[PDB]
């Protein structure tokens, strides 16, 4: 019924095709991160462990398994025109620096950073395009915290705060005041981190909640779940 | 785009030899590949087609079983080879590109042919063999089909090729009516099913050669004897 | 400071233009719509034969 | 302070004069013309193969060929005739937002989260399509863009600033800038001398593309402008946004015509077209629909269903023959 | 099983 | 007996009814409101096929029952033999791939990305389709209609000793039919649970360890109907095979409802593969 030339251009959409499937097989296997956070809250120092002009995008292969990481701090425009792009994204790697809590915004308006931090968190976890996302929450500069902390009481971000001056207490205090922003605890899992000089440990966290997460999507595909 | 073809030389009749073409310059893995044969005096002829991933070939009946084209897209290599070589078997071996999609120009670049000697469907009719002209008056070619090339779904598979004194043929007309890339405005492709003309106003010293009519429209793929311009 | 002049400007700029009245506008859209009706495939089922877009 | 008083003095002067210009709404100047009727429009044609999200599609010119991007890093131009895959094209960046068919056929162009338009050239000697040019200089995402010929095009950034791009040197000739929020697409006039942008503002712009500047601006949305679309004879434009609320605004009269929405209908509008005519204004939604309004009766002619997610691009051929319609769920429907 | 069989 | 007969008819009867109407709305679910593109969809069309078909070979064995002899020929027993050791062996061999698949999907998940894949679970199922053939050919080979007491019995048929290759066809159908399938169902539903204990969306909060004991007892119950429903009829014919027994109405009642509840499987697969499966679920629950 088809021409010789129409038979041919038949064959090279079929060539299309097969480079397409084998291109979205290759795409599957593979794991995609959105990393959010502030600017000073230490993307690029973790950025760095684990490797170890717009989108950012990081690839490294970790226990046969391949990462996208996904840096999106260029962008300046209004994040709700574009957030849905990550909609399926397997985790959203979350940054705070936990020494911003005696630094206040170098804007004019006097509010600390870590209160910035907390809304932005606030924002992309209850998002509706991130419902069932997982979220690894790094909590970096550990190690100014605390000395910051023995030098600063911690009362200082909001009075509130009546517990007992300590690294570990605040350390504590501070990943449950961010772990109590999520309002679906039973769908959504924070996987929380005290970022430290080891590049190995950083990398093995991160696998460890992709893992659990792709346990939940077997499971959801199987049917169990 | 470079075509460069090797393996040619006298063979015994009966014997066997592996014509190869190495192609240079362009994505060779995406277009489909033609081999066509030219006797000493005559026209041209087409031989086998092996398409784009090896996934269709065909050969004309004239060598089917007897020859074979396969290709190597990691050397961007076309190979044919030849086996129980008769007395027929002699001309240049022309491989020929062609790629195949909605709007493409398929047989637009030939290769400079290899020399092989050996020694011991739908007709196409060019109705003239030769005719003297002179630079700045308008020439009409014509040629014919037994059938019509018209196919249903509007596109009529008719090609005009030139081939210029000791050179390869270059397409100038693809489906009847489209002009090959660098072509100039002075050639023009026009008619009607199993009638068609190839029209040069305002004609130039290097049009001169031999000019040929060929069918898409099925797979024997075949040519006309060939009209000839003269100074 | 310069903001406000160039705002102030390009205001201006914007303020003094020519308007038609919007019936006429209107009377144009409609207009335009009828004389080009025919030749509108989407406004009317078109017979198949002339559809390019048929079965297989 | 005298700043804001002399601006809210000459808003309201310009409001004047809009309300004065205005006596006869278009609504009961159509009441006498009979309705289109229902319009049921059959799918052609399932084109099959992005395996990923759509995000954006453009008919060529010759009303055949039409170009697709998708967020799996792929442009595949389509014969819609035949379905077949006549290219398909790898991209850097797999965030794209946006692409465009050159009218003559020969370029390709297409942008995203990458802040950059990447030209791409369809008719090379190797037989392969090769990036011929990465147009940069956004600071934002790219939303639209649309080529005014094989060496021109306009693009939309998420800066909130439009760009003229002179492709062969690469560097943008004219820059139009006057939106405060984002821009989210923009539409070329027949003619191509001037253009018209929505952003997320809630306004639109009109451009002179040599004079470089704005010459009307359209404020009737609530919450933002998605998709902008000339009006056939280029003297109107409809706009859709997320008020899900669709706007025909005319040019000369300076203000809004006549506004298209339904209770039962409250989601966001993703993209707008316009028949051959112009009677019909296709409008693709959030809620997985099409709705084909009466462009002059502003009553839902007919609806385009069979799309599983958000319908993300539609776009009309120039002979008017067929639409398309591209959604979330990886596929491109030939409708008719 | 063990119906036939 | 008349009580007997209606025993005995009865259950045979509407084991039938029960099996078909499910396995057939599932597999047209499957081709309606589902489609399949998981390996899950292939894997539960399978086996509501094989289900399906079995069941169907119950009418006929019910009326050789009744009616005391086969009336049907020796080209519908060899359709009827055949048809019933091929779907006993294609549906557990489904079973043991689900689990399988399972296992893989919760214990290996970096593997299961390369592995899980709709293309890979086809070939799977023709693997599965290809081994139950090692045993439908020669049973189909060996069916016979000899003639007993004046009414023929279409039982098997076997060479030479006959005890010899009787026996073997029955340790071979006890050993890759009810050990193995057992073995690997077990196995790989213990390891899958243990290591979903560690998991972090299943532990913690009240509801996520309710979402583990969901899984658990689904588990539990599969493996469970598995055993209770395939053990009877087993154990049964051995006991047959060494020792005779007197044809009592006991005698008669227990082979038959050993030999539907042995089919019995097959009617609630249909249940616990399907309608207990979230996306199913999530189909059902929008129209
Ligand atoms: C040697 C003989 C028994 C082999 C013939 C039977 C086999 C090959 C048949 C039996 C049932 C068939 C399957 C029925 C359903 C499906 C799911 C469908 O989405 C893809 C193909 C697949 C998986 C079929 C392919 C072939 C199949 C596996
Ligand atoms: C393992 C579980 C799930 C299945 C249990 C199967 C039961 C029902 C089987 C196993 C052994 C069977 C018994 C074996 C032998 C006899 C002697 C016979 O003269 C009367 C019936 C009787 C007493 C059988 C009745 C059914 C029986 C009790
Ligand atoms: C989804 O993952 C898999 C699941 C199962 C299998 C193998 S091949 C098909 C059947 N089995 S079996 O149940 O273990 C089996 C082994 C031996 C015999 Cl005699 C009969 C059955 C393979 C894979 Br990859």
């Amino acid at each position: 019924t088809l021409s010789a030339e129409d038979k041919a251009a038949v064959e090279r959409s079929k060539m299309i095709d097969r480079n397409l499937r084998e291109d979205g097989e290759k795409a599957a296997r593979e794991v995609k991160l959105l990393l959010l956070g502030a600017g000073e809250s230490g993307k690029s120092t973790i950025v760095k462990q684990m490797k170890i002009t717009g989108i950012v995008e990081t690839h490294f292969t970790f226990k046969d398994l391949h990462f996208k990481m996904f840096d999106v701090g260029a962008q300046r425009s209004e994040r709700k025109k574009w957030i849905h792009c990550f909609e399926g994204v397997t985790a959203i790697i979350f940054c705070v620096a936990l020494s911003d809590y005696d630094l206040v915004l170098a804007e004019d308006e006097e509010m600390n950073r870590m209160h910035e931090s907390m809304k932005l968190f606030d924002s992309i976890c209850n998002n509706k395009w991130f419902t069932d996302t997982s979220i690894i929450l790094f909590l970096n500069k550990k190690d100014l915290f605390e000395e910051k902390i023995k030098k600063s009481p911690l009362t200082i971000c909001y009075p509130e705060y009546a517990g007992s001056n300590t690294y570990e207490e605040a350390a504590a205090y501070i990943q449950c005041q961010f772990e109590d922003l999520n309002k679906r605890k039973d769908t959504k899992e924070i996987y929380t981190h005290f970022t430290c000089s080891t590049d190995t440990k950083n990398v093995q966290f991160v696998f460890d909640a992709v893992t659990d997460v792709i346990i939940k999507n077997n499971l959801k595909d199987c049917g169990l779940f | 785009v470079q075509l460069v073809e090797s393996g040619g030389g006298l063979v015994q009749p009966g014997g066997s030899r592996k014509l190869s073409c190495s192609a240079s310059g362009f994505a060779f893995s995406s277009f489909g590949m033609h081999w066509v044969r030219q006797a000493p005096e005559k026209g041209l002829e087409w031989v086998a087609y092996i398409s784009s991933g090896s996934g269709t070939i065909y050969y004309a009946d004239t060598v089917k079983g007897r020859f074979t084209i396969s290709r190597d897209d990691p050397k961007n290599t076309l190979f044919l080879q030849m086996t129980s070589l008769r007395s027929e078997d002699t001309a240049m071996y022309y491989c020929v590109r062609s790629i195949y999609y909605y709007g493409s120009s398929p047989f637009d670049f030939w290769g400079q042919g290899t020399t092989l000697t050996v020694s011991a469907d739908i007709v196409m009719t060019q109705a003239t063999s030769s005719v003297p002209v002179t630079p700045g008056e308008s020439v009409s070619i014509s040629c014919r089909s037994s059938k019509s090339l018209l196919h249903s779904n509007g596109n009529t598979y008719l090609y005009w090729f030139l081939q210029r004194p000791g050179q390869s043929p270059q397409l100038l007309i693809y489906r009847m009516s489209n002009l090959a890339s660098g072509v100039p405005d002075r050639f023009s492709g026009s008619g009607s099913g199993t009638a068609f003309t190839l029209t040069i106003s305002r004609l130039e010293a290097e049009d001169v050669g031999v000019y040929y009519c060929m069918q898409h429209l099925e797979y024997p793929l075949t040519f006309g004897a060939g009209t000839k311009l003269e100074l | 400071i310069a903001q406000a002049r160039k705002l102030v400007e390009q205001l201006k700029m914007e303020a003094n233009i020519d308007r038609i009245k919007v019936s006429k506008a209107a009377a144009d859209l409609m207009a335009y719509c009828e004389a080009h009706a025919k030749e509108d495939p989407l406004l009317t089922p078109v017979p198949a034969s002339e559809n390019p877009f048929r079965e297989k | 302070d005298q700043l804001r008083q002399e601006a809210e003095q000459l808003k309201n002067q310009i409001r004047d004069a809009r309300k004065a210009c205005a006596d006869a709404t278009l609504s009961q100047i159509t009441n006498n013309i009979d309705p289109v009727g229902r319009i049921q429009m059959r799918t052609r044609r399932t084109l099959r193969g992005h395996l990923a999200k759509i995000y954006a599609m453009h008919w060529g010119t010759d009303s055949r060929l039409l170009v697709s991007a998708s967020q799996d890093g792929k442009l595949i131009i389509w014969d819609s005739y035949t379905t077949n895959k006549v290219h398909a094209i790898p991209l850097r960046s797999s965030w794209v937002m946006t692409c465009a068919y050159a009218p003559s056929g020969n370029y390709v162009a297409c942008g995203g989260l990458d802040n950059i338009c990447s030209i791409y050239n369809l008719k090379t000697r190797e037989g392969n399509v090769r990036v011929s040019r990465e147009l940069a200089g956004h600071t934002g995402y790219l939303s639209c863009c649309r080529f005014l010929d094989d060496n021109q095009i306009v693009t939309s950034s998420g800066d909130t600033t439009c760009a003229l791009w002179d492709i062969e040197t690469g560097q943008q000739t004219t820059t139009f800038t006057g939106h405060t929020g984002d821009v989210m697409s923009l539409s070329l006039a027949p003619d191509t001398r001037l253009f018209v942008s929505g952003a997320c503002d809630a306004s639109a712009k009109l451009w002179d593309v040599r004079e470089g500047m704005c010459r009307q601006t359209f404020t009737g949305h609530e919450s933002d402008i998605n998709a902008i679309c000339f009006f056939p004879n280029g003297n109107a434009f409809a706009t859709g946004s997320d008020d899900a609320t669709c706007r025909l605004f005319d040019l000369r009269a300076d203000q809004e015509l006549m506004t298209y929405s339904h209770d039962n209908i409250i989601c966001g509008i993703t993209s707008v077209s316009f028949s051959k005519s112009g009677r019909l204004l296709l409008a693709g939604y959030d809620d997985f629909n099409c709705n084909v309004w009466d462009a002059l009766k502003a009553d839902r002619a007919g609806v385009l269903a069979g799309h599983d997610n958000r319908v993300s691009c539609l776009g009309v051929t120039d002979d008017g023959m067929a639409v398309a319609t591209g959604s979330w769920d990886s596929f491109l429907k030939i409708w008719n | 099983y063990x119906g036939f069989x | 007996s008349m009580i007997t007969a209606i025993t005995i008819m009865a259950l045979y009867s509407i084991v039938c009814v029960v099996g078909l109407f499910g396995n057939f709305l599932v597999m047209y679910v499957i081709v309606r409101y589902t489609k399949m593109k998981t390996a899950t969809n292939i894997y539960i069309f399978n086996l509501a096929l094989a289900d399906a078909l079995a069941t169907s070979t119950l009418p006929f064995q019910s009326v050789n029952y009744l009616m005391g002899t086969w009336p049907f020929g020796t080209i519908l027993c060899k359709i009827v033999i055949s048809i019933d050791y091929y779907n006993m062996f294609t549906s557990i061999f489904t079973l043991c791939t689900m689990s399988v698949d399972r296992y893989i999907a919760v214990c290996h998940p970096v593997k299961a990305l390369d592995f899980r894949t709709p293309r890979n679970a086809k070939i799977i199922n023709v693997c599965n389709w290809i081994l139950s053939s090692a045993i439908g050919l020669p049973v189909m080979f060996m069916a016979t209609t000899k003639y007993r007491q004046g009414s023929i019995d279409c039982t098997l048929t076997f060479s030479h000793p006959t005890w010899y290759w009787e026996n073997l066809l029955k340790i071979c159908v006890f050993i890759f039919a009810f050990i193995m399938p057992v073995l690997i169902i077990t196995v790989c539903y213990g390891l899958m649970i243990l290591r979903l204990k560690s998991v972090r969306m299943l532990s913690g909060s009240k509801e996520k360890d309710r979402n583990l004991r969901r899984i658990t007892r689904m588990v539990l119950v599969v493996v469970a109907v598995f055993i209770v429903c395939w053990t009877p009829i087993h154990i049964y014919v051995i006991i047959k095979a060494l020792v005779t027994i007197p044809e009592t109405t006991f005698q008669t009642v227990s082979w038959h409802f050993c030999i539907a509840l042995g089919y019995t499987n097959s009617c609630l697969n249909p249940v616990l593969y399907a309608f207990l499966d979230e996306n199913f679920k999530r189909c059902f629950r929008e129209f």
